[PDB]
RNA sequence: UUGACCUCGGAUCAGGUAGGAGGACCCGCUGAACUUAAGCAUAUCAAUAAGCGGAGGAAAAGAAACCAACAGGGAUUGCCCUAGUAACGGCGAGUGAAGCGGCAACAGCUCAAAUUUGAAAGCUGGCUUCGGCCCGCGUUGUAAUUUGGAGAGGAUGCUUUGGGCGAGGCUCCUUCUGAGUUCCCUGGAACGGGACGCCACAGAGGGUGAGAGCCCCGUAUAGUUGGAAGCCAAGCCUGUGUAAAGCUCCUUCGACGAGUCGAGUAGUUUGGGAAUGCUGCUCAAAAUGGGAGGUAAAUUUCUUCUAAAGCUAAAUACCGGCCAGAGACCGAUAGCGCACAAGUAGAGUGAUCGAAAGAUGAAAAGCACUUUGAAAAGAGGGUUAAAUAGCACGUGAAAUUGUUGAAAGGGAAGCGCUUGUGACCAGACUUGCGCCCGGCGGAUCAUCCGGUGUUCUCACCGGUGCACUCCGCCGGGCUCAGGCCAG
RNA sequence: GGGACCGAGGACCGCGCUCUGCAAGGAUGCUGGCGUAAUGGUCACCAGCGACCCGUCUUGAAACACGGACCAAGGAGUCAAGGUUUUGCGCGAGUGUUUGGGUGUAAAACCCGCACGCGUAAUGAAAGUGAACGUAGGUGAGAGCUUCGGCGCAUCAUCGACCGAUCCUGAUGUAUUCGGAUGGAUUUGAGUAGGAGCGUUAAGCCUUGGACCCGAAAGAUGGUGAAC
RNA sequence: UGAGCCCGGGUCGAACGGCCUCUAGUGCAGAUCUUGGUGGUAGUAGCAAAU
RNA sequence: AAACUUUCAACAACGGAUCUCUUGGUUCUGGCAUCGAUGAAGAACGCAGCGAAAUGCGAUAAGUAAUGUGAAUUGCAGAAUUCCGUGAAUCAUCGAAUCUUUGAACGCACAUUGCGCCCGCCGGUAUUCCGGCGGGCAUGCCUGUUCGAGCGUCAUUU
């Protein structure tokens, strides 16, 4: 497929170790500001969509508003304690709800919360 | 190119920019993490020694060995098996290990000052005028226009009187 | 540079004149005017097949082959005459793997280079250290203008266990010319076989040897390979009682007499 | 071995920086050893050369010759000390240039600044010697 | 006659703003042809180059009128595969995505549609002691509340607060922080060779009269002196108003974007005439509405979102800008056109075109002086380690040229085999062992003694002596051995 | 009997003979000469004999034709992507760490959690179906082994066996209009009949890029002057 | 055998060579080749232009 | 026999190859975001003892202020210039100034160091004349201020 000017639009990747150390220093600087805090946020267990990937789960975007309520975690406090919220996703089944509520109670057991000021 | 050739010929200093970054690479202060942070170690072995978790996602590669930094019933309801219409909204009621972890639970569960809120001088004067006229009958204070112009419900005044101390 | 040799306005003079059909520089008011351009045979011209950055510099090697070659370089270090055939002054050490006790290396006992030098002189690595020092020569060629001024030899290789010995002995051995330090978890074929030549003189630590069985049992997708021969001594194979009992009589001698 | 990223082990940049240095940087480059008596008196290894320092030459064809520094030619990285002169064709004696690395300082020209220089050196030499010791 | 309000203007009135540069990367507009198909026009090139407009350190996109058909997923962006698949085509040349999945990074929000109506609560000015006065904007709507996986209003009972200092800390410049100029030789000069040392969280690099860890600058780690601006911050003064806020409940409500969508047509573009998107033109909507899908499954059953308003960091790009660090790169006909007066000299009316050119020596010590004569020149004489290194300057090839020497030359030279003459130059086997006798000295010789290291039976020292043995040495005698060419 | 050229090999071994050793599987013996030069080298020249100026191109060939004043330096099958063959190597029904993460003495080296690529069962346009009746079969060859009786690798020939599809025959039965069982075919498969692949290194070839190097007239975009 | 290689004599002044591997901008008589330098023509033509 | 011609050698020329060197280029990687009506990028005229080149600077002109260092600059002519010091320097830093003509180029013209208006000052016979100097005077647009026009349009006998 060398029909166009391939020479003027060729990208080389000699900075692949250079981008790697820059990426690690970004994670390093993120935990410098958020020192006791983790570097990421809680994501729910989500089932992959198509019939090819029905039998494998993955990490989704955020928790359902019903999933926060069943676990006893308030919705306007959840982003402040490191839990991602997604209002677009719905449960549609008790198995998706029960798996993610159990995940939120496990996060609740492992959590150390500090009192304001 | 014509820029750089001019500087070589010129008797003007090359302005050497110091290595300043936007984001600091290390924590700072007089907190527990800042005192126990090792500059030479990386994030994962720092949080290993602290006893904490850095990443809550799925492990994206092989980790170093020993890091521990990357993580009857009638109605068939699965929620009932997981149990222990409003909840508390500004805090969460919560029920051989590393020293930094032991410290972090200590300032977590240390006693905190209440810092109570008082009523204003006009508010206690408004209630003091009300109790002297009617008394302990909170119903009549709700339906009296001249000393309750804001027309507040008797249960609200009862709750407000309890804060003042008057019955 | 991509623009090199062709940032010039030139056109061929055609068949009007008796000159070579090359692009010649237009204009008429300078020394440059009329000279050939754009040819690899032409002065101040573009070179034939210009070098580009998208040449393949790095090559992909299988991890199974890399772990094979490292395990072969480990085994060659335990073989005594391969050490002195590589160039190492191995004539004073009393054992070829030559493990040193961890108590003499670990902690801050070696973090000063005077104690690092003393430890190497005592165990037999003294001639190898002085061999690198006494071989410092200026580089033959044009690499001395490119940042490669001198060439010396390779001394012993320190191999330790960072979990047990600590990482304070890297500072002790850093400034002695020739000696190199490597953890037992991250062994390097570029250090184990310098130049492709096997038999690097390695000083071990007692903690590094117990770990060495563990690290090769923990590499996934790799087992220690089985040799295609069981006994690598040919003279035991051929001059054995089993083979020589069933052999024929010799048909001749090593020297064959001239009949006519 | 260098470890810091802000230092360059480049022959091109180093010879550029040496031969294009300004006069303040050229002062530190033209530093001279102190004599053994002067080392044991002020605990100082080496200081830059002034215009009034009695000096002794230890390298070159003018070895074992003592004199007072007459000028510090910072442009050609060389100093002129007293009575080491070479005759031209006309007989005019021109001073012979000696590098400050080829000499040793016998007497200093002291003022307030030079005492402050030598006190700052003996501050750091003792501070780390105490730190290395205890 | 007076005085509005509305609209349109003036002012060298006050306060501001835009132009141009740069354009490597970014957002738009506009838009070729060469080429390929061994000819060539569809196509391709290419939604490229050139042309125009417009930003920033990034830009752009972005919180679904999304993808899906699943047990569903869930703003945007970039990498890997998907995949040279689907799809389109003088079905030739070719063109050519996406959903899913694995990662990187993740963050959400503001309006319009409501009556604050028990009080325009909002905001620009310019006058000030600055503490608060007027003028104007604005009801054709400035604040608060609210933005449809919502929300409002009552009730309800728990749970939340706000400012001002601020020690100190982090980032970045800064000052200081190790050890030979010890002895000998060569050399103009030791930075070389030999001997003896020393430092090393420093043996990177560079300079110094030749290869310097210890002569000098620096180099390594931890501190330490002073300074700049951001951000964080232990604490300490404070608050307050029947002020704000989160939820819960319900015999009360819940407003969601038009010349837009869409139908027809022309153009352009795309893998994509369910028109793939976009633009112009004609016609022009709806409210249990509208958009996009799935499905032969018996009628359009069901699934999934809500267009015509708006903001938003990071992961991404970068031949430019302020620097910095590197290289299995080139080494002065090379590497950028330019190592140096280089976009300079110079040419062209002009747009534009555009070179050649590095090296004395460690140090000018750059030849004083005498003496020819008119010179970018000699002869003496001097400097230097060296001037056949004299600003024609390190080394100084070949072509080409002069002088000196040798030989030859009757209308070609040069070349192959083989002598011969002359000239110059080289130099052939390194040129030795074994016996005998006499003397002298040693030992690996004495069942001699003491010691050291060791592979534990081998070595090495010291002191004994010459009965024996064996080495040398000196003075004799003797033997054979040899390189090449001949007869 | 006279003359010429030659002396290869290096303990013994063999065939023999005239047998106290010989001429018998390759030269020894004796004597002499050689260092102010034995013997060589290079140059110049003389002499006898020999002997067209190289490259390219055309042609059956010569002959034309093109290039060559001379010297120094430069100077022309390269690098990417995708195919393909073979050699080596690693693992092997699997293989491939290197998008990324962890890590580091920091662009090196070392480690890997999930997917993904290619392969590990085929055929038919399609609905879709789907590898054993015989030690996965018999017979004959066949390397190798052998208790000498016989076992028999790979591979081939033939007779078979099964399956996908096509053309047939049409069982219990079945919703009364659905099915393919059994028995056949001078059928087809890039089928089964017991896996060989994946990654990499070296060389070669093919395609596309400037594509071994140098060499038109044209066309197009944007400017500068003013005209044959 | 050869491409080539080693030594002597002179000059010269600061770095270079052998082995085994890796790598490539790696070997010239031609291209009316490129750049530079230099010849015969020729002390000839002729004193035109340029200097 | 010389001359001439050819070959070879020694010495002397021409030329700049080879070897060595490199304050240059080329390629990669990393930290950061900073031009202009408060006049930019570019063009020009000037400023030094000898300044030819280059660089720096703007009539405060190879530069002034401030800070730091601590005794030069240098090819030749300097000073009674400064050395236990608020202090040399062709030094570094850099927070304060100065900044000619042009140029988006801005009162008009431009190829002239010319031609106008408003405000103020100075000198030379000077309230009248002349010359010089200082601050101003572009266009589009926004907010406000102020002035004006329009039977557009309202009210006006209590």
């Amino acid at each position: 497929h060398f029909r166009k000017h391939w020479q003027r639009r060729v990208r080389c990747h000699f900075d692949q170790p250079g981008k790697k150390v820059t990426r690690r220093l970004a994670r390093r600087a993120k935990a410098a500001a958020l020192a006791p805090r983790p570097v990421d946020k809680l994501r729910p267990i989500v089932r992959c969509p198509t019939v090819k990937y029905n039998r494998r789960t993955r990490l989704g975007r955020g928790f359902t508003l019903e999933e926060l309520k069943a676990a006893g975690i308030p919705r306007l406090l959840a982003p402040t304690i490191g839990i991602a919220v997604d209002h677009r996703r719905k449960n549609l089944s008790e198995e998706s709800l029960a798996a993610n509520v159990q995940r939120l109670k496990d996060y609740k057991a492992r959590l150390i919360l500090f009192p304001r000021k | 190119r014509e820029l750089q050739k001019r500087k070589r010929r010129s008797s003007r200093p090359t302005i050497r920019m110091p290595n300043r970054r936007k984001k600091a690479l290390n924590p700072a202060g007089n907190n527990i993490i800042a005192k126990s942070w090792n500059k030479k170690e990386t994030l994962s072995q720092n949080y290993t020694r602290f006893g904490l978790v850095a990443k809550l996602g799925k492990a994206t590669g092989g980790t170093a060995p020993g890091n521990k930094a990357l993580l009857s019933e009638s109605d068939a309801v699965p929620q009932q098996q997981q149990q222990e219409n409003h909840i508390r909204q500004h805090d969460l009621e919560l029920e051989s290990k590393p020293e930094v972890l032991r410290a972090l639970e200590r300032e977590a569960t240390r006693p905190v000052e209440k810092t109570v809120r008082h009523q204003s001088e006009r508010e206690r004067e408004w209630l003091q005028r009300l109790v002297d006229k009617h008394g302990d009958d909170v119903a009549a204070m709700a339906r009296d226009r001249k000393l309750n112009p804001y027309q507040q419900t008797a249960s609200d005044i009862k709750r407000r009187l309890k804060k003042a101390g008057l019955l | 540079s991509e623009k090199a040799g062709h940032q010039t306005s030139a056109e061929s003079w055609g068949t009007g004149r008796a000159v070579a059909r090359i692009p010649r520089v237009s204009g008429g008011g300078t020394h440059r005017a009329g000279q050939g351009a754009f040819g690899n045979m032409c002065r101040s011209g573009r070179m034939f097949a210009p070098t580009k950055i998208w040449r393949k510099w790095h090559v992909k090697i299988n991890q199974g082959q890399k772990r094979f070659a490292t395990a072969s370089a480990l085994a060659a270090s335990a073989v005594a005459p391969l050490l002195m055939a590589r160039g190492h002054q191995v004539s004073t050490v009393p054992e070829v793997p030559l493990v040193v006790d961890s108590a003499a290396v670990a902690g801050d006992a070696v973090a000063k280079t005077a104690a690092a030098y003393k430890l190497l002189k005592a165990i037999g690595a003294g001639p190898d250290v002085e061999k690198v020092k006494k071989s410092k020569k200026l580089r033959a060629g044009k690499g001395k203008m490119r940042g490669r001024r001198h060439r010396q030899r390779r001394g012993p290789l320190i191999v330790y266990s960072p979990e047990h010995d600590g990482k304070e002995l890297v500072k002790g051995f850093r400034n002695i010319p020739g000696v190199e330090t490597c953890p037992v978890d991250a062994l390097n074929l570029l250090q184990l076989a310098p130049g492709g030549h096997l038999g690097r003189f390695i000083v071990w630590t007692s903690a590094a040897i117990k770990q060495l069985d563990a690290v090769y049992e923990s590499k996934k997708g790799f087992f220690l390979p089985a040799n295609i021969v069981s006994q690598a001594d040919l003279s035991r194979l051929i001059n054995s009682t089993e083979i020589q009992s069933v052999l024929r009589a010799p048909k001749g001698e090593a020297r064959t007499k001239r009949a006519c | 071995m260098k470890v810091r990223p802000t230092v360059s082990s480049s022959r091109r940049k180093a010879r550029k920086a040496h031969f294009s240095a300004p006069s303040s940087v050229r002062r530190v480059i033209m530093s001279a050893p102190l004599s053994k008596e002067l080392r044991e008196k002020y605990n100082v290894r080496s200081i830059p050369i002034r215009k009034g320092d009695e000096v002794q030459i230890v390298r070159g064809a003018h070895k074992d010759k003592e004199g007072k520094v007459t000028s510090v030619y910072r442009l050609k990285y060389v100093i002129h000390v007293e009575r080491v002169t070479r005759e031209k064709a006309t007989g005019q004696t021109v001073p012979i240039g000696i590098h400050p690395s080829n000499v040793v300082i016998t007497k200093l020209h002291l003022d307030k600044d030079r005492e402050n220089i030598l006190a700052r050196i003996k501050a750091g030499r003792e501070q780390v010697a105490k730190a290395k010791g205890k």
